[PDB]
């Protein structure tokens, strides 16, 4: 349980940093990696 | 340009510089990592290149990579980096394409270093992915015997979920490494 | 790695013959076994590399009381395979009992072929559910294969018997077979008879000769499912890496398939993605929601357009599934095969886990229970009688399929932390 | 011509249905990737895809409305235009100034499209009782369609037909610049985009129509699940709409045969010098 | 958006076949479904985009006791549509009762087609009033469609049965159908049998084969009514935006149509506007006054001339209507279709709301009341009997149509602030 919490905690922090790092290229990763919008619905 | 691409076949070098060195073929690579599983999981302080070359030969003759020219195939060989007392084979490993032509002017050493860096990055991720596929196979095999052990069904189900979280992330990143990269 | 195919049942042997003929035509192979004159691509999974480069198909045909095998025998394609892998009642328990007594020599043939192969990955099964002789014996062989080889994969291609009625005892047989398929198989590819029949009556104007066309359909589907292995790319060139994404949980291992051209004899990938998400391109029949969707594309593709297509189809929300978690669509790419004339060269496939087939299973669960309740439809078959004098195995399978439907409906809910 | 004079409509009615949930949000709450993707959606879903140049069609916001020409808190709905970029040898004729003129035209036309598609949506709510609001709805919708028709078949089509003849008779590139500037000057000049007051009566007319649509739809959705909730606000909107109509005709008769604009716009002779002044 | 067509009644299926044939000829479509070799224009409303770009017509044919459907069956144009949308007494109550018992499967077909369509806008109805089998069942289906889909549009094309007599019970049937059309339809396109018959006897010299010509007439009218959607401009490329102007009030939703050439196989728009305002170009029969008039032009038009024409015709006052309010004429423009030879390429259509049809309805109100008063013409039909033993539904429809005529005559007055 605590492992699951820990992992899900860090990956959201990766994505929210990923949104504004580079304008176009790195931004395209966020659409593929957040398809279901299950992220930002966790926070 | 005419004499460079026929007498020395400059373009074949690029075609084999993606397929092999930049891990552009992967029939070759999955069998290569499969044969290099028990050797590279063992700590690499006792690793010497002569054990790598001989199994490399079997792997290249068996797979699709066999069908290209023996020259560029000969210019492909392994190399290692320096050792540590914490070293394991997946940490220290390299493919090194050695140049025997005058093509070095178009394939300068700085871009060879670039090749090396992108290869290392694409080596670690392909190792961990196969670890994850191993986990999924272990899930798919062991669990049909643990139907007669009822009490583990909680935790065993819960593991099933977390795998699906990784399987997603490791199958989308590896599609971003497929396309646009 | 190296995969051996097993084929049993009349329709299963039909589609196996059609599949091998399709791959011989697809690759540079003559129907004698000889490599073609104009033959790069891998044939090192299903074709043994023989003495004159004879790509001898790695296939084991299992049959009893042969009829269609004689028609296989007199063929120019009877010299491509058969290095003597051919070995000569419509009840489940009948085929079970008959397979019981001759389990040893057919297992010896399997071990012979395993010794003949250098590596091994899986046994892919050509099956017909409630096909009479195929039923029971196929379940028996599936149980034996899971027992003897706990390190290999089992894939099952089979059709589900529904023709809107016929046989009053076939729901019992298919229920026992489904119980065996749930427990003794690793991944199941499900097909529906009435759905493929309806599509055949749709795009064409046939009513009787559906078998001859459905062979082509399943052959195209199965070859498409294996093309990235047969034509080497580098994404999921192993079976296990492909199957790992498709199975989200060991209780749901049934896969829905489509085919983007209903007939292919210059649209872009954006259009045919929209087409594939329409259910008329889907060939297998509250809200029913996918858990995980994958697609495979083979054609003349521009690599930027697939990204922007994924953007636009994502924004359009034509993916009418609500999961319980993070699972999403996955894209894959394959090569268009040479030597085959194709107009509108873009062709795609889908592999998705969808809950709707539960309802189809529920239809059988309704039917069998109905015929169980009236009790005038078991008919007192003797094979069924000494195999089980109390017929509690049917109750056992009913228990399992009830658990299966409950697992389905728990997966429909937005949490799977609760079970069913 | 294909997009700015809006020669395809399938484009727009594909778009606006499938953009509206993002368009209705306030300014700085909108985000570029959804609008860019859905613009491509509307384009490829629309039939006109065979044109060579569709890849300079962009989207930009100007929240500082016709005031800038010698809304403010909502965008996507209004304060809307297209960014259009030009290639370098094509930049010699069409440039920044032309681009600004194109946006200043298209925004004003976009408003007239939008109020019409609002009134169509309030119509379907009910396809004895009170029927005067039904007449108000019909009068407003017919009037705004007449405004659009008047602009389409007075300005855009005939002067485009003229412009297609001017470059046929061209002789040098100092003439084609003259044709372009004269065409653009006429298109601004004949329309309501050139007036010393910019016809604030028109904006007030459209404002009270938006209020009418809002309050009427809210009332009907409350009704489906009293006299102040309906009748008083309806009479207020009716009075304001009539006042703006007579104000428009009065302010238009003094300006500048070419009195025919009033003859088409009110074709029955309703509400036409019914209010004597002085 | 996307519109599905329904066709029922013998003449309705005739004009549906002719309409689909006309659009297949009009667009770049072969009668197999294949796109023509020389095919820009939209076919994304009435034609499903199938696998080989097969513009399969979005049509549902409803029939019972088929006769003309067999003649549809043996045709080269039986491969354009029919993806199995065809499903197999002359009383209103008979067709009502028969449609009652099979409401479920035909509604299932409708839901199937709704699922097949991505978007939806409307169900356009091909109807024949008092056509025997079409009567009653058409009213039943209209009521069902209004019930199940409160978010969609209903358009009705139908002819009104008048041939100056024949059937003594048809005014009852048409009255019940008109009651259903008033309440359960959103907009009605009205046609007269004797008027079109008179025009056919006028421009030609036929007396019997009127059906074969009237099919062409209605097909041309309906295609003209949809041309700006089929050939994309940008004014009213939605159905709803077009219908919104035409309906001034939910009680008056009947539309009068014309056609500017009585035969078209180089006049200006000014002339044909004057022609269209003459009633000999109008094809549907105190002062009767239009409420709102619209016209649609397709041809070789100069854009300045339409303005000056509107000036001159406005000043000439050839618009003999007096409204109660501000409603006026509306102009619209459409494209001339390619691939069709047209001499005098200018062709127009009119959509106007005119009160004169009330008198026609009044004719039936007179007739039915007369046959009600003598009471020798109900004939005691049994379907009518158990459906309604007291026959008060006829009184109910008489009440409604009386209210309708009073609403008409209140609309004739220069105030509609008073009602009727």
């Amino acid at each position: 349980r605590i492992l699951t919490h820990f992992y899900q905690g860090i990956v959201q922090q990766f994505l929210v940093l990923l949104t504004t790092s580079s304008d176009e290229s790195l931004r395209f990763l966020s659409f593929r990696l957040d398809f279901n919008e299950h992220y930002k619905a966790r926070e | 340009l005419d004499v460079l691409n026929k007498k020395y076949s400059l373009l074949d070098h690029m075609q084999a510089m993606r397929r092999y060195l930049l891990l552009g073929q992967g029939d070759f690579i999955r069998h290569l990592m499969d044969l290099l599983k028990p050797e590279l999981v063992r700590p690499a302080t006792t690793l010497y290149q002569h054990n790598l070359t001989g199994i490399l030969e079997t792997a290249v003759r068996a797979t699709n990579a066999q069908f290209d020219s023996p020259e560029i195939l000969r210019r492909l060989d392994v190399r290692l980096l320096e050792v540590s007392p914490g070293d394991t084979g997946w940490d220290v490993f390299s493919l090194d394409y050695h140049v025997d032509g005058p093509i070095a002017t178009v394939f300068t050493r700085e871009c060879m270093s670039h090749y090396l860096r992108v290869f290392n990055f694409l080596w670690r991720a392909k190792r961990m992915e196969y670890i994850l596929t191993d986990i999924r196979k272990g899930h798919m095999c062991n669990a049909k015997l643990l139907r007669n052990m009822p009490e583990f069904s909680g935790v065993l189900h819960q593991c099933h979920i977390l795998a699906s979280e990784m399987v997603h992330f490791i199958h989308q990143m590896q599609y971003y490494i497929t396309f646009e990269v | 790695r190296e995969i051996i195919t097993l084929q049993l049942g009349q329709c299963g042997n039909q589609i196996g013959f059609e599949f091998w003929k399709q791959l011989c035509a697809e690759h540079g192979i003559s129907p004698e076994g000889i490599v073609e004159e104009f033959a790069t691509d891998r044939k090192d999974v299903f074709f043994y590399q023989a003495d004159d480069e004879h790509y001898i198909p790695r296939a084991v045909l299992l049959d009893l009381e042969p009829r269609v095998i004689h028609s296989i025998l007199n063929s120019p394609y009877a010299k491509l395979y058969n290095p003597e892998n051919i070995y000569l009642g419509n009840n489940w328990a009948s085929g079970f009992s008959q397979g019981e007594k001759i389990h040893e020599d057919i297992f010896d043939i399997i071990d012979r072929e395993a010794d003949g192969s250098d590596s091994l990955e899986g046994f892919v099964l050509c099956h017909s559910i409630a096909g009479g002789t195929g039923s029971g014996l196929g379940s028996y062989l599936l149980e034996r294969l899971n027992d003897r080889y706990p390190k290999k994969l089992v894939q099952t291609y089979s059709v589900f018997p529904n023709q809107d009625e016929d046989v009053v005892v076939q729901p019992y047989n298919s229920l026992l077979t489904l119980k065996r398929l749930t427990q003794n198989a690793d991944c199941v590819v499900v097909l529906d008879n009435t759905a493929l029949n309806r599509i055949a009556t749709d795009r064409l104007h046939i009513q009787n000769p559906s078998f001859s066309q459905i062979n082509q359909l399943v052959s195209t589907i199965m070859s498409a499912s294996t093309t990235t292995l047969r034509y080497p790319g580098y994404m999921n060139n192993d079976l296990i890496g492909l199957i790992a994404s498709l199975i989200p949980t060991p209780r749901l291992h049934f896969l829905m398939t489509g085919y983007t051209p209903l007939t292919t004899d210059k649209t872009t990938v954006l259009d045919v993605m929209r087409r594939l998400l329409q259910p008329k391109n889907v060939m297998v029949s509250t809200n029913h929601c996918y858990i995980a969707i994958l697609n495979i594309i083979q054609g003349e593709v521009d690599p930027t357009q697939v990204h922007k297509s994924l953007q636009r189809i994502r924004e359009r929300k034509l993916a009418n599934f609500i999961p319980w978690g993070p699972a999403s669509i996955q894209v894959a790419l394959s090569r268009k095969s040479p030597y085959l004339p194709s107009a509108h060269r873009v062709s795609g496939l889908m592999m998705a886990n969808h809950t709707s087939i539960s309802s189809l299973f529920e239809r059988t669960c309704r039917q069998y229970d109905k015929l169980r309740k009236r009790e005038a439809f078991l008919e007192q078959f003797r094979k069924e009688d000494m195999f089980k004098d109390n017929f509690d195995e049917m109750d056992t399978s009913r228990e399992i399929v009830q658990q299966l439907i409950d697992e389905y409906h728990a997966a429909t809910r937005p949490d799977y932390i609760s079970w069913g | 011509k294909r997009y700015f004079l809006m020669d395809q409509g399938d484009f727009f009615v594909h778009f606006m249905d499938l953009a509206e949930e993002e368009l209705r949000k306030p300014v700085e709450d909108i985000t570029p990737p959804r609008l860019e993707a859905l613009l491509e959606l509307a384009l490829r879903m629309s039939t006109a895809n065979t044109d060579p140049f569709k890849d300079d069609l962009k989207i930009d916001l100007m929240p500082h409305d016709l005031i800038t020409q010698l809304e403010l808190a909502l965008s996507g709905l209004e304060a809307f235009s297209f960014d259009y970029i030009v290639k370098w040898p094509l930049s010699l004729i069409i440039n920044r100034k032309a681009l600004t003129r194109y946006q200043m035209l298209f925004r004003h036309m976009f408003y007239c499209k939008h109020v019409e598609r609002q009134l169509c949506s309030v119509w379907i709510s009910n396809k004895q009782w009170f029927a005067g609001a039904f007449t108000l709805r019909q009068r407003m919708l017919n009037f705004v369609q007449n405004i659009q028709y008047y602009m389409m078949f007075e300005v855009m089509e005939p002067t485009w037909h003229i412009l297609e003849k001017n470059l046929k008779s061209a002789s040098n590139i100092d003439d084609v610049l003259g044709h372009h500037t004269g065409f653009l000057d006429t298109c601004l000049k004949d329309c309501m985009l050139t007036n010393p007051e910019l016809l604030k009566v028109f904006s007030k007319l459209m404002s009270v129509c938006v209020m009418f649509t809002n309050c009427m739809q809210k009332f009907t959705q409350s009704m489906k699940l009293l006299v102040s909730g309906f009748e008083a606000t309806i009479n207020k909107f009716d009075k304001n709409f009539s006042a703006h109509l007579l104000d428009l005709l009065a302010r238009l008769s003094i300006y500048s045969g070419m009195a025919s604009v009033i003859s088409r716009l009110d074709f029955n002779g309703f509400y036409t010098e019914r209010l004597e002044r002085l």
